[PDB]
Order: C-alpha cells, then structure tokens, then sequence
C-alpha cells in the first residue's frame, strides 16, 4: 500500500533517468555542421509529480478511498487522480483502464530531443530549423540511442556469452561533407556497429571495403559487373 | 565480448545479378557506381531478407521520400526476374557458429505485380562451401541452373551434420534469429515488426524520422511488469466476483 | 476516393462533437483525455480535412490544439473585444510560479477583478466601460459585470475551467499561453508579460 | 571586400591519362587482363600515400573493356594481394572483349 | 541475472536468497526486539546495496 | 478485406464528402441557408446524394429536410449538437408578404423583379399600419420620420432574409430583387384548411415553429 | 531576339549574411560548401524575392521532400535576423533595360513567428550603381548601416 | 506557357528562364553533362547546389564557409576557377 | 508549384496528376461559340431538375 | 458523343443505321451527367455537358 508503491515507482524512474544519462554522454561533442551535441531530455510531468508526493505523504487524508473494498486498487488510483487536478475530464472510459495507466511508470515521463547549435544554447530539434546534413546526423544519433536501449532491454533474456550484431544503412550518402562522415565513422567505430553506405562515387572513404558497379547489356540482357577493393590505410 | 558480425550478402537471379556475393566489411562497406547501376537494389535485397513481411515492405523512391502510400505497387516486383530468386545472409556469432539465413523469391503470375516469399535457415555448413555453390547447378550450358527448394532440401539433407529448417510463419523465423543473436530484440508481434522496420527504413532514407519523433517514449523506454502484476493478483478476487455477478 | 485513415477518423463516434467544438474556436488541451488522444492519433489526416475549408489546424508547442482561419476562410469568423485580450493577458500573468503555493491551481473571480483594476491604467479602463465614465461606483459595477461576461466567453474558448458549483472560482489551463509574450533566450516570463501589459 | 579566388589541381586527370594510354594495348590485342597482376605492377610506380587513388582510377578504366565470362559460373573470386601493408582486390579475369 | 547463472546463484545463497542487505547491522540491533511480525527465519547481510 | 473503405463508410457517402462542392455547402447549411432550384450546382448535388447527407447529419441530431416545393434546409432537434434560433415577428410580416407576392399572378409580368417600395406598399395595404408602427417605436402616430424609420427596418430585415437565401438582389441594382420558392415556409400555418390551433400544435411538436 | 537574363542576387541582414551579392552566370551557377554553410538559404531568398505570396512559401528540409505536412512553421522566419532585411534581383530586359525588383522583409514582434513583406521595383537606375551600396549608408569608419 | 502568351506579349520581349536543383550531388557526371547541354540549348539558366564542387569546367562557382565569430555567425564567400 | 518542384527535384506528384491543366492552353474562340450552347444546356438542366 | 450530338435527325437518319450512334444516347449520358469522379478542385469543373 501507499508509500511502498511510491518508492518502487521512484526507484524505477531514477534508474531510467540514470541509464538515459549514461547513454547521453556517448553523444557529447559530435560535429554535424553547426550542431555540436545531442541529448535526450527527460522530465517528470507535474500532474503526476504531485500525485506521487500525495501518495507518499498525505495517505491519511485519503485512506477512505483506498481501503473501501467496494472498489479495487486501480480504481482507487483513478479516483484519487481525478480528486487532484479536478479540471481533468474522462472520455467515458472505464476507471479501471485509467488506473492501469497510472500504474505504468512510463506515463510519468516527458521526453524531448535537443541539439547544441552554434552560438545558441540547447534547442529542441525541429527538422525545419536545420540544414540537410545536420538533419541526417541527428537522425543517426537518435537511431543509435534506440539500438543501445534495445540491447540493454533484451540482455536479461539472452545467453551470457552472446552479443548481437548491429548494422545500419545510409542511402545517397553524398549529402554529407567529409567532416560529418569522419564524425559518423568515429561514432560507429566506438559503437562496434557496421555500416553500408551508397554514393555515386563522389565520396571515397579510405577505411573499409569498396565495391565498383557497372551495368551493361550482354546477349541482350542486363548485367552488372562488380569489382572490389579493401585493406587501404 | 567479441560481438557478432555479418559476413556476406548473396543475390541470385535478381534484376542485373544472376549470381553475386558481397563480402561485407567489419566496419564500413561502400557501394559505388553511376546512376541506375543497382546500389539501392542491393540494399533492398538486404532488408527484404532481414524482414520478409509483404505488408511492411515498400521501396519508395528516394525522391518523394516522405509521402503517403500512394500507388498499390510496392516497388519490389520489378527487381526480380522470371523464375526463382534468392537472398541470403551469412553470419558469425560470438560463439563462432556459422549460420546462413535467407528467403526464396518468385514472381506470382498475373495482371498485378505481386511476389511470393518463403524464409529458410541452414546451420552447420562447412566453411569450405559458398552460398552460390549451394543454390546453382553447373550444367553443360554457358550459364548455370538455379535449383528450387526441393532440390536444395535434398542436396542439404545429404550432408553430414547440416540442418535445413524451412519456416511457415515469420514469427518462427524471427524467434530463431533472436535466439542466435542476429537481431537485438525478439519480434513478439506485428507491432514489433513494424517498429523494427521503421528503424531500418528511417536509417536507410536518412533524416529526423517523424514517426520516431512522435512516439519517442515508446521506442526508448522498456516496459516494466513489476509495478503491475502484484495488483493484478490482488485484484483477481474482485474481478472474478464481478464477472460472476454479471 | 478518400484516404482510408481519414475515413476511419471521421467515422469515429467522437468526431461530430469535436467538430462542433473546434468550429466554435475551442482549444483542446491535455485535460480532455479522449479528444486530445484522438487528435494526436489522426492529426495527419485532420489537417488535410480542415485545409479544404481554408482553415488551419495548429498544435501549439505547449501541446494544445486549435484552429486558425485564413483570410479566405469558409467558416464565418468573429473577433474578441479589447477587454477580452486584456483579461487573457492577465490570466497569462497569473499562470505564475508562486501561484502553486498561493492557490493550488484554484482562483476566484475577485483575484482577477482586483488584479485587473490594480495593474491596468485608468484611461483604458474608461475606454472599456465608456468614455463618459469617471471613477464611479456604477462604473465599477458595470466593469465587474463585463468581467464576468468575458470570463464566460473565455470559458467557452476552453481557456478557463469553472469548478462545478454556482460560485465563481476557477482554474487556468495551459492553453492560456496563446495570449502570452514572445520569449527570447534567457528572458524572464514575469518581466516580458508585464512589459506587454504596460 | 572584393572577391578572392582559388584554383583546382589537375594531377588526377593526368594520372587517368597515363593509365588509359598504358591500358589501351590490352583491348587492341584482345589480351586477357588480370586486375591482380596489373595493379601489382602499376602500384610499384607510385608512393604509398597515392596507391588508393591509383587503384580506384585503374579499376574505373579497366571495367570498360569487355566482361569476365566466369561471373556466370556461380564461383566467387578470391581476394588477391597487390602490395605490402595489406591491400587486396577481388575480380575475375576479363575474357570477353 | 541470466538463466545460466540463476541456478548457480540460487545454490550459492541457499536459504539466504531472500535476505535483506543492510550495510551496518548494528543499527538494527535496537530495532530488532520489536520484530514480532516477520518470517520465522530472517536473513540480514552487510554490504553496499 | 481489411483496410477497405466499406469497413468504415458507405462508398457513396465518402464519394459525396470528397466532392469539391461539399465544404461550401456544409458551411452554408449550418448557417441556416435554404437551397432552391436556381442554384443548380448545389441543388443537383443535394439531389444526387440526398440519403447519404441525411444519414450523415443525423449524427448531429439534426434533420436535413426537403420541402414539397423542392428546397432543402436544416431543422435541429431538441438534443441538437448545433444551436437553433428563431426569426423576429417583423421578419414574419415581411416573409408572409413576400410569399403573397410570389403567388400573385397580377405581378408575374415583372419576371420576378420587385422593388422595396412595391413590397412596402403591399405590406401597408394589408396589415394594420398604425398598430404595426408600435414595433418601430412605442410613440409612433404616423409621423414621416417614423415612416422612414419603418422603411429602414424593412430594408435591414430584407437584407437578413437575403443571407438566409430567401431573396436575391440584382447584380448591379440594390433597390430591386427576385424571389425564390423558399418563402413558402411562411405559409406553414395555413397550407391545410383546418383548425389553426391544431396546426400550430403540430408545428411546435415537429420543431418547425416556436411561440413568443 | 535576345532573351532576358538575371544578372545578380543581393541579400541584406539574413541569417549569416550581412550584405552579400552573388553575380549569376549566363548558363550555370554553382554553390558549394560544407553542411550548414548557407546554400539552401540562398535558394530560399531567391524564390522569396520571386513570389512573395506568404500563403505559398514553405521551406521544408530536402529530406521529407514531397510530404504534405502542414508544419507549424514554414521555416522562413528563422532565416531572418532582427531589424530590416532585403532581397533583390537585377534583370536585363530583352529591350536592354535594367530593372531591379525585390522585397523588404521584417520579423513581426509577438509570440507567433510571423513575417512582413513589402515588394518594390526600381527602373532607370544608372548602370554604375550597385544594389549593395544603394541599400546601405556609410556610417563611421567603414561600418555601414542599413536604411529602411 | 511561353507559347501561350505569344499573343498577349509585345512582339519584342522574350521572358527570362530560370530553374533550381538542390542536392545536385545525387547526379553522376554523365547525367550532369546531359542536363547542361539540355539547358544551354534552350537558353535556360540554372542554379544548383552541392557540398562538393560537382561542376568544375562550366559556369561560375562560389564557395561558402561559415565562421562563428564574437558570439554570432558570419559567412565568407570565395570564388573558384577551372584552371590555375 | 513549378518552381518548388524544380527546387526539390524529381517527378513531382502534383504536376503529373493534373498534366492537362498545366500543358494545354485555353482558347477564346471556342468559348465564344460555346456561349450560346451554354445558355441552351443550362436551360435544359433547369427543366430536367 | 460529338458525332451523336452534331448530326441531326432529318438528313442523317440515313447515316444513323450504324450500330454506334443513336439519339437516345444523349439522354443516356444523363447518368454520366450527375457526377463524374473529379478529384482536385480549382476554378470550376462540373459535369459531362
Ligand atoms: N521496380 C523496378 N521496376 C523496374 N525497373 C526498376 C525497378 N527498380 C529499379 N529499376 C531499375 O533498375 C536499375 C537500378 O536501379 P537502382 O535504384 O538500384 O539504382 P541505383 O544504382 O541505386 O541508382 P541511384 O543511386 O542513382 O539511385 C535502374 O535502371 C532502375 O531503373
Ligand atoms: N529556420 C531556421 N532557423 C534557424 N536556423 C536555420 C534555419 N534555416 C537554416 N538554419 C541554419 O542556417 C545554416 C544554413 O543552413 P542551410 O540549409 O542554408 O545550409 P546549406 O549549406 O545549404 O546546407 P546543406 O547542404 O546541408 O543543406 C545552418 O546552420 C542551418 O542550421
Ligand atoms: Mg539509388
Ligand atoms: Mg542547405
């Protein structure tokens, strides 16, 4: 009852915040045009913060609503939540569902993506407020965030000596300048993550393997001639 | 320690590729050639082998990168050729077990442009045998013959220690891939498949993905059961009583 | 034809009501659980649906939804009174930090009445009631009546929620930010809000 | 102020010219061409930092001359070494001109 | 913990699997007399939680 | 199959809502405009998808109605999702007079073009002039200033009836206008030769008309 | 007949440009530079000076091309700095007449990130006058000021 | 469109012609050669953008570099020429 | 539409869908004769309705 | 349809013995008259007539 539920919720929130903070550090000092850093900003919604505090410390003021056996616990949570912030409306949905929503810790968190652009401070990442290359780089950043999170999630269901493969793509890679490509190579190398990139020959990354393609007509049929190079550097 | 790696990608009887194998790099592999050479075609092969679901697979052009569904054509049919086609991956786990995973592709005849797909997996293959050799017969003609799944099953079963598994549903195929550490998450349900495909295709086209941005918490946060099941069990007595009364 | 998801969206039972509300100019905040979720789910298609009327469906950065008509709007337009924007900017000011400890989110009509009288200049107050007025009791009574009236108009817009009883005590929603000032790097909200109110 | 200027270098175009002139003989005699041997012989004529560009350009010129009939055999080619420090190449012999 | 190490750890900790970690174990000494409502065998361990 | 329009909506209804005429029409209809035979585009549209529109609007607790004269309009229910309002008694006087003017074969030779002065002259010919003047001003006794005030109120109400679609002004002259069949709704209290009280009861029961 | 041509493009007080003039070519003009240098911004300034209809202008990223988004922000406001701004074109008519079209742009104070546009045109300007100098006043020691 | 307005326009004016293309790097050398010959045959002006100088031997080119400078930003422009 | 499609490049979805409207010009001589028939056909519509 | 409307009864009744053209078809297009499946709206498209 009461306090203990609040404590488990608080610890879960704290652990998620800390893990995010650890992921966050790997993305410091990534140069993409005028973008110089990326973050996942995590915050707690007020309407739930006050509820969590009330459930922690003012339980004697609401115990009537919790020990009334005519209604279940999740229903009690929903009714308490409506008692606070009374302006909230309920869409003719069962209080049971609203209760289970309050039981799910994720609903307490607010999430944003921010970038440290140029002379300015931390700004929310909007596509329309960035150049093309900056947008591509930011996308790659968020994708590696997702992959790391998923690997941390599943490892409790995997063998102790198994490490999954990680691989991502990039089409029309010519859109990135040399500095951005150096940044991207550094990221993937530090993350042990493979890349496959396509470019119409405009870029020649010295590290890795390269494949030259040429399409021809042979015996009145389309045929692709392929050559490969690797090991340079 | 010693993360696994993708080792190679093989195409058989695709548009412009009768039989081709790419040896993937440990860090970076770069495809290069003039316009229309076939680069995006190779990436199409990779992803279709990875996620063989025709409801999700949609290879729209890079221009118009973000538009609606639009046409009924998914853009895959034209990349195949008449007859039987294959796409296969070769992987090395942290255990150093060599596993080959792939699909068989065929153009379904009709007015419309539709495709038929069947996944499969092979384990225990010797390091001395390449996929192209498994899937083709070196008949007297100038060009070899691609052999269907029946011939392939007969050919593989003859080998000692080699196991050939042929799947009836995508769920089983993804389950096996996860158990062997080829993907980072086991795709429980169609929704999981959709999110995984969102990740891949967003990486493919590039840019800040709209869908990823909308549902950020759904992607970055794991769901925790501990907070819930206590209260489902405590709630059980009331639930049964209410249902009985109704 | 018609996009499948658009047909699904407008087939939903919640659409008629929400349509009615939106056309009226009401703002949908995070408070309206079901309506807000519905808009979040079907925004991509509802924006196109309302563009056919030369009216724009906007999601404010704070989170609330609302409609903005163009000059060629197909929906008959209407416009608020000066006193209305005065009160709106006052409510935006009251969405303060000490508010939490001062009132726990629940205000009274008297708070707003006294704030309005204290903060505004006398000349624009006379312009609101009538230029012939001069510091008289009946003028203040009329101004109180007008304040209640415009507050009810704002309640119609969804800016302010009355607590369900006959007495005039209410809570302020986040959508009141629409009256607010422009924010520049490092600027204090109190100062900029006051600067516009002056 | 008034606009300044900067100029390009034509070293790579010159390199392409030497390579294409050196390679034209193979077509004229229709002599079978092996990328491994040709790259190994041709890289010896330039210093290490420039090898990568030379390899790229040479491959660009060579692929225009005919096709390799072995590609339809279903048998992958091996990775041939072409210099020290560990550079490799993969290509079938060019037979059909 | 993973399924492979689970049996090992469960054998290692034995009956004490479901004890409590408490870094001092002297701060409980005054509280202890009050424990009339507890499992018949309570286990306490000292270390950084 | 799944992801198929028929799962959520009839094809004809979706086809109607996708038409380029719908937003205009919808907007207008909600505003109370009546639709007659002269505005072909709209009328034809209405005719083509009548039942779908009726079914649609039903969602709102409003009836899309078709008068015998061939004109469409909206009648809200008591539980209506859309507000409902009533016309003023001066609007009724001008409405019933416009109705008699439409019927009058004596003026059919005008080809529908009438002048505000002719309307005013007909109105004063039939109704009690001095008693009707009470609505313009409580002190009116036949003074010209008050007569001009009455004429200006008539000019204003007639303009409101134009917005409702009951009368159309000429393209270049605003002192002249043309009638439409929508005016027959002002005769709803007498189209059947029966007891006026019972008729009135029936009308209020149907939601057509309110007392004052 | 000799077809008309665009001679040059001028930007004043844009995001990153104080007063810059690009001289166009008879056939092809290329803009190069690393990501974020300002190429797409130059494109946007040109098109804005060509069609000032604010209802139409919508500068999406190159990614997300072709998606009808109705985005909250059209993306023009951020490309402008505080104060007054300009964008002008110099054109040689088939009649060999020099005409300067352009627009005056200015941010709107207020929470909504709105923009104001006022077109204008100049005819008969002497060939020796450059738009960069015409639109600025030399105040101080080589520290010019822009003028409304 | 130019042919349609032949009637309304004065006889002696031929309207200006100009088009754009962003991210030109998506095109290979052969494609750009085709595009240039098309546009020059039609007296059509073009403005194209690419991170790297994709057209070294045709028309004029400008190189843009952005510098952070005293807590604001400034763009430096320099021209490029085919030969040196 | 024309300029924006050129700027982002490629087959513009909107252009191709309405290609008639963009390419084919309008003719006044056709209208002048069709005015009479327009009156007639309008009248017929009336009657039909 | 232009041939159907253009050529009239008295002279071309000798021409009308062909299986493709008849008078009633003008009224048959009344079905097509009510609503064609136009999609995008600008200016004013309405009907077959
Ligand atoms: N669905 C299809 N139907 C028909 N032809 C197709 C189809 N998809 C691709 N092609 C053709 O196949 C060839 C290769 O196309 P692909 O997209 O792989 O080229 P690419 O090398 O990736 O080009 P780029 O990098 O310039 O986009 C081209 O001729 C293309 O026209
Ligand atoms: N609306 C905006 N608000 C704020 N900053 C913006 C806005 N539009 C562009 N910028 C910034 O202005 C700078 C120039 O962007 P722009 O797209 O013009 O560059 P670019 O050289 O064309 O880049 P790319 O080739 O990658 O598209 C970049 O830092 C971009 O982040
Ligand atoms: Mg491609
Ligand atoms: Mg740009």
């Amino acid at each position: 009852s009461s306090k203990s539920v609040a404590n488990i919720i608080r610890k879960t929130i704290q652990r998620e915040q800390n893990r995010i903070r650890m992921l966050n550090q790997g993305l410091q000092a990534v140069s993409f045009g005028q973008v110089r850093g990326v973050r996942l900003n995590v915050n707690v919604r007020e309407s739930h913060a006050i509820l969590l505090d009330v459930l922690s410390e003012q339980q004697e003021q609401h115990q009537d609503l919790f020990n009334s056996q005519r209604l279940t616990f999740s229903e009690a949570m929903a009714k308490l939540y409506q008692r606070l912030n009374p302006q909230v409306d309920m869409g003719q949905r069962l209080p049971q569902t609203i209760g289970e929503e309050l039981l799910d810790y994720r609903n307490y968190l607010e999430l944003d993506v921010e970038v440290n652009r140029g002379s300015d401070g931390w700004l929310k990442a909007e596509s329309g407020a960035l150049s093309t290359g900056e947008a591509i780089g930011t996308g790659m950043s968020i994708l590696v965030m997702v992959v790391q999170s998923w690997e941390e999630e599943s490892r409790r269901l995997r063998g102790k000596d198994i490490s999954p493969c990680r691989l991502l793509f990039l089409d029309e890679a010519a859109r990135l300048d040399a500095k951005s490509i150096a940044t991207l190579f550094e990221l993937c190398e530090r993350l042990q993550m493979q890349l496959i990139i396509a470019a119409p020959e405009n870029i020649s990354p010295e590290k890795g393997t390269t494949y030259k393609l040429v399409r021809k007509v042979f015996k009145n049929h389309e045929h692709v001639h392929v050559v490969g190079l690797r090991g340079f550097g | 320690i010693e993360r696994g790696k993708f080792r190679s990608l093989t195409l058989v009887n695709w548009n412009g590729f009768f039989a081709r194998t790419f040896d993937l790099d440990e860090l970076v592999t770069t495809l290069s050639g003039g316009n229309g050479a076939g680069k995006s075609t190779t990436m199409a092969a990779f992803v279709t082998a990875l996620i063989p679901d025709l409801t999700l697979l949609h290879f729209r052009n890079t221009t118009e990168a973000g538009a609606t569904s639009g046409s009924r054509d998914k853009g895959l049919h034209g990349k195949l050729r008449a007859g039987v086609c294959y796409s296969t991956l070769d992987v090395i786990n942290s255990r150093h077990q060599r596993v080959v995973v792939g699909v068989r592709l065929q153009q379904v005849a009709g007015r419309d442009r539709k495709v038929d797909i069947k996944p499969f997996m092979i384990q225990g293959l010797p390091t001395a045998i390449q996929p192209t050799q498994l899937l083709t017969e070196n008949v007297g003609e100038r060009q070899a013959r691609v052999l269907p799944l029946n011939e392939l099953k007969d050919r593989l079963d003859e080998m000692e220690g080699v196991q050939f598994k042929q799947f009836n549903s995508i769920t089983d195929y993804h389950a096996q891939m996860f158990d062997l550490g080829v993907i980072p998450k086991r795709l429980r349900s169609a929704s999981d498949r959709s999110k995984f495909y969102r990740l891949i295709e967003a990486s493919l086209y590039g840019g800040i993905s709209s869908a990823i941005t909308r549902s950020l918490r759904d992607y970055l946060l794991p769901e925790n059961s501990g907070v819930r099941k206590a209260f489902q069990d405590m709630e059980a007595a009331l639930r049964e009583n209410r249902i009985t009364l109704e | 034809f018609m996009p499948v998801k658009l047909a699904q969206a407008l087939a939903n039972s919640l659409f008629p009501e929400l349509d009615s509300q939106l056309r009226a100019g009401r703002h949908i905040g995070i408070d309206d659980l079901d309506n807000h979720a519905f808009l979040m789910d079907f925004q991509e298609q509802l924006e196109e649906f309302y563009a056919r009327y030369n009216v724009e469906l906007i999601r404010a950065p704070e989170g609330f939804f609302y409609l903005r008509p163009r000059s060629t709007t197909l929906i008959p337009r209407s416009v608020l009174s000066e006193l209305d924007m005065m009160v709106g900017k006052i409510l935006c000011y009251l969405y303060l930090s000490p508010e939490r400890l001062a009132n726990q989110g629940i205000f009274t009509s008297q708070e707003l009445y006294e704030e309005l009288i204290s903060l505004a200049d006398e000349g624009k107050l006379m312009k609101f009631v009538n230029q012939r007025s001069s510091g008289s009791d009946l003028d203040k009574q009329k101004l109180q009546e007008k304040v209640r009236t415009t507050l009810n108009r704002l309640r119609r817009l969804g800016m302010v929620y009355f607590l369900p009883n006959n007495n005039n005590k209410f809570t302020i929603t986040e959508a009141v930010f629409r009256f607010g000032a422009d924010v520049r790097s490092g600027d204090d909200p109190r100062e900029i809000q006051l600067r516009m109110i002056r | 102020l008034e606009l300044e200027y900067e100029e390009f270098s034509e070293i790579n175009d010159q390199l392409a010219a030497m390579i294409e002139k050196a390679l034209l003989v193979y077509q004229q005699e229709q002599r079978p061409l092996d990328l491994g041997a040709v790259l190994r012989d041709y890289l010896a004529q330039h210093p290490l930092p420039r090898h990568f560009d030379v390899a790229r350009i040479l491959v660009d010129q060579a692929v225009r001359l005919g096709v390799a009939e072995a590609d339809f055999s279903g048998l992958p080619a091996e990775w041939l070494a072409i210099n020290d420090y560990g550079a490799k190449v993969q290509a079938h012999v060019i037979d059909t001109y | 913990i993973t399924i492979d190490d689970a049996p090992y750890f469960s054998a290692l900790y034995g009956p004490a699997r479901h004890g409590i970690v408490v870094p001092d174990l002297s701060l409980v000494r005054p509280h202890l007399e009050t424990l009339e409502d507890c499992p018949e065998d309570l286990y306490l361990i000292e270390g950084d939680p």
